[PDB]
């Protein structure tokens, strides 16, 4: 019999505040749990942080001018101030740990990325000061008294390497996505299974094996077989 | 820098805040339709454009803040009723390995929801408190069953709750990575 | 009681919702059943007879009735008193034994026919429409926004007629198809229809709709 449903659909239809926020908890939850330093939000910050000073602004000319609506704008701007400082506090923690790396990052002239792509200023400023300030303290205490063949801080060459870095292969939680748009039929990494959801497959090299990331199903996967895929937004970490 | 207990992991109190960011449905008791409300993080319709006993729809903080007060009421999901539990307790006893789709939230909604709302429920509340209870047992129990797959590549899982994987995540990811540190060793 | 706006309203013996229609006219108005309780807990139950459930109701909110669903021995509601719930009214259009035939876990409500479901539509769109329409002739808008709904309820009906004109196309009923094609209003769905026909292979009824069309343009242009 006769379909009408697309004529039926053709016939019928003839950046936003509250988006920025899902945003948010998403680079949030997923520098959480990611072994490495992901690169900073540069475009989101800057209209996230210019809204919160409005809104300050606009919640002391109300004050000043029901209690209900008030008291649900004060509190909704701390729920706000909260989730951006535990971040912040989270990629300073990141940075304290990894900060030999991130300058041996810098220094090879060669890197596909600079250091002022994956911080922000207030970041590049932390980093650098600091490693001077923990320079200073070992330098003058304990490294003023070594021979010159030992005096380096960053030494590579040693019978100990004195450089640590993430942990490329940490084993993380996941959920499948898809692509954003719901666009099955337009990824192209985007296979079919038998009769049923679509699917990713991708190869974990030390054993040759392969796996099928179905949509919606949840898995323990290792970080760098699932790194390109995450930064596609194609999976989510839980 | 940040506190020790939150390097690798979410506390439940996180969880909370996280679960606390979705949609509910409500009756309110009074008309809001014609101050305005002007919030940033979500919607600011729905809350300007309220009529009394009109079903609405709004995120779940700010329906918690308002049953607060005699200014609303709560509609309670529709999973959350006895015959829903009790197909799905059938089907966890039907088939051994596969969970049930409860939703991701279901055990953080329903301690929220019986605290806060205690008065809005039709189903005798005191049925629930031990059809949630029989649902948690009966996953205990096929949780038990899957720790002795650990392995050294990869594990799936299926529609396990949001506050039960963060309940076993730090044993499940230590006790792999050093299987996979074994393993690996003798390959290089 | 009378509606939300001002309606005279009954809710009979036999558990169903009469409202009074065309009451500004007296050679016009007329009763009409807006609502069968009873069939709607049949549907919900999975076709099955739970008269340990009763319906209390309340108040009608424009197309919604408002109510209290009791269950046990005494068929009202007692102390502290339950919370209420929304439901919608529907036209009566639908058999049992055919429903049970078409459908043919254990509770799960019947699967109806789509014809009975756009018939059902475009019947309860059709009334809905009118009723909105009296209304906004005598009494206007309280709110300044239900002529959108009334828009709303056009589009609806509209559609509502283009599934049923489909199926009569698909069954090449030519005559019935072009007696439904009448009772379509806007162009952008006769020009689905003309579509439609093109999919059913009816040239004569493209030809009869395209005079239709333009008859109607005509009249449009007048």
């Amino acid at each position: 019999d006769i379909n009408i449903d697309d004529i039926l659909a053709e016939l019928d239809k003839e950046v936003s505040p509250q988006q920025d926020f899902s945003d948010l908890m998403k680079s949030w939850k997923n520098e959480r749990c990611s072994p490495e330093l992901l690169p900073y939000p540069h475009q989101l910050m800057k209209r996230l942080l210019n809204r919160i000073s409005m809104q300050s602004q606009l919640i002391e000319n109300i004050s000043m001018g029901s209690k209900l609506p008030l008291l649900c704008m004060e509190t909704e701007l701390e729920r706000l101030k909260f989730v951006i400082r535990s971040y912040i506090r989270c990629r300073l923690s990141k940075i304290d740990k990894f900060s030999l790396y991130l300058r041996q990052l810098n220094e090879d002239e060669n890197s596909l990325i600079s250091l002022t792509d994956l911080l922000s200023k207030d970041e590049i400023k932390y980093h650098d000061t600091h490693s001077l300030i923990w320079l200073k303290l070992v330098n003058d205490s304990i490294l003023k008294y070594m021979p010159e063949e030992l005096q380096a801080i960053n030494d590579t060459e040693g019978s100990v390497n004195m450089i640590d870095e993430p942990d490329w292969n940490k084993f993380v939680f996941i959920h499948v996505n898809g692509p954003p748009d719901g666009k099955w039929n337009e990824d192209p990494l985007l296979q079919e299974n038998e009769f049923g959801k679509p699917c990713y497959t991708v190869t974990i090299p030390d054993l040759k094996e392969e796996v099928e990331l179905t949509i919606g199903s949840i898995y323990v996967m290792r970080y760098e077989v699932i790194r390109d895929l995450l930064r596609d937004d194609k999976v989510a970490l839980i | 820098s940040l506190p020790a207990h939150l390097q690798q992991t979410f506390s439940p109190e996180e969880i909370q805040f996280i679960v606390e960011n979705e949609p509910i449905k409500i009756f309110p008791r009074i008309t809001t339709r014609q101050t305005r409300w002007q919030l940033i993080t979500t919607d600011d319709k729905a809350l300007n454009n309220m009529v009394a006993m009109r079903s609405t729809e709004v995120v779940l903080w700010i329906a918690l803040l308002l049953k607060q007060q005699s200014k609303c009421s709560i509609v309670a999901p529709q999973w959350l009723t006895t015959k829903e539990l009790d197909r799905k307790i059938q089907y966890e006893k039907t088939h051994p390995d596969r969970f049930s789709e409860l939703p991701w939230n279901w055990l953080v909604l329903a301690r929220i929801l019986f605290n806060k709302a205690k008065d809005d429920f039709h189903d005798p509340i005191h049925e629930l408190r031990g059809k949630i209870q029989d649902l948690r047992e009966i996953r205990q129990i096929k949780v038990l069953k899957g720790l002795k797959y650990l392995n050294e590549s990869h594990l799936q899982l299926d529609n396990l709750s949001l506050l039960e994987i963060n309940e076993l995540r730090p044993f499940i990811t230590e006790i792999m990575d050093k299987l996979r540190e074994i393993h690996t060793a003798s390959l290089t | 009681f009378f509606s939300s706006y001002g309606d005279p309203c009954i809710f009979g013996s036999d558990n169903t919702l009469l409202l009074l229609s065309k009451w500004r006219s007296p050679e016009e108005s007329k009763w009409l059943p807006i609502l069968d309780s009873n069939m709607e807990i049949w549907k919900m139950s999975g076709g099955k007879e739970t008269t340990d459930i009763h319906v209390w109701p309340l108040a009608l909110a424009y197309d919604t009735l408002n109510c209290i669903l009791v269950k046990g021995k005494h068929i009202w509601p007692e102390f502290p008193l339950p919370l209420p719930s929304e439901m919608e009214i529907r036209m009566p259009v639908f058999v049992k034994s055919k429903l049970l035939e078409e459908n043919k876990e254990e509770d799960k409500e019947i699967q109806i026919p789509v014809s009975m479901a756009a018939e059902e539509e475009y019947l309860r769109s059709k009334v809905l429409s009118e009723l909105l329409t009296d209304t906004l002739e005598n009494d206007g808008e309280m709110y300044g926004n239900e002529n959108e709904v009334l828009a709303a309820l056009n589009g609806a009906y509209d559609k509502a007629l283009l599934r049923l004109f489909a199926s009569a196309c698909s069954d090449q009923n030519v005559e019935k198809a072009l007696s439904l094609a009448h009772e379509l209003k806007q162009d952008r769905a006769l020009t689905a229809a003309v579509k439609i026909s093109e999919r059913a292979e009816l040239p004569s009824l493209v030809k009869k709709i395209n005079n239709i069309r333009e008859a109607r343009y005509e009249q449009q242009l007048k």
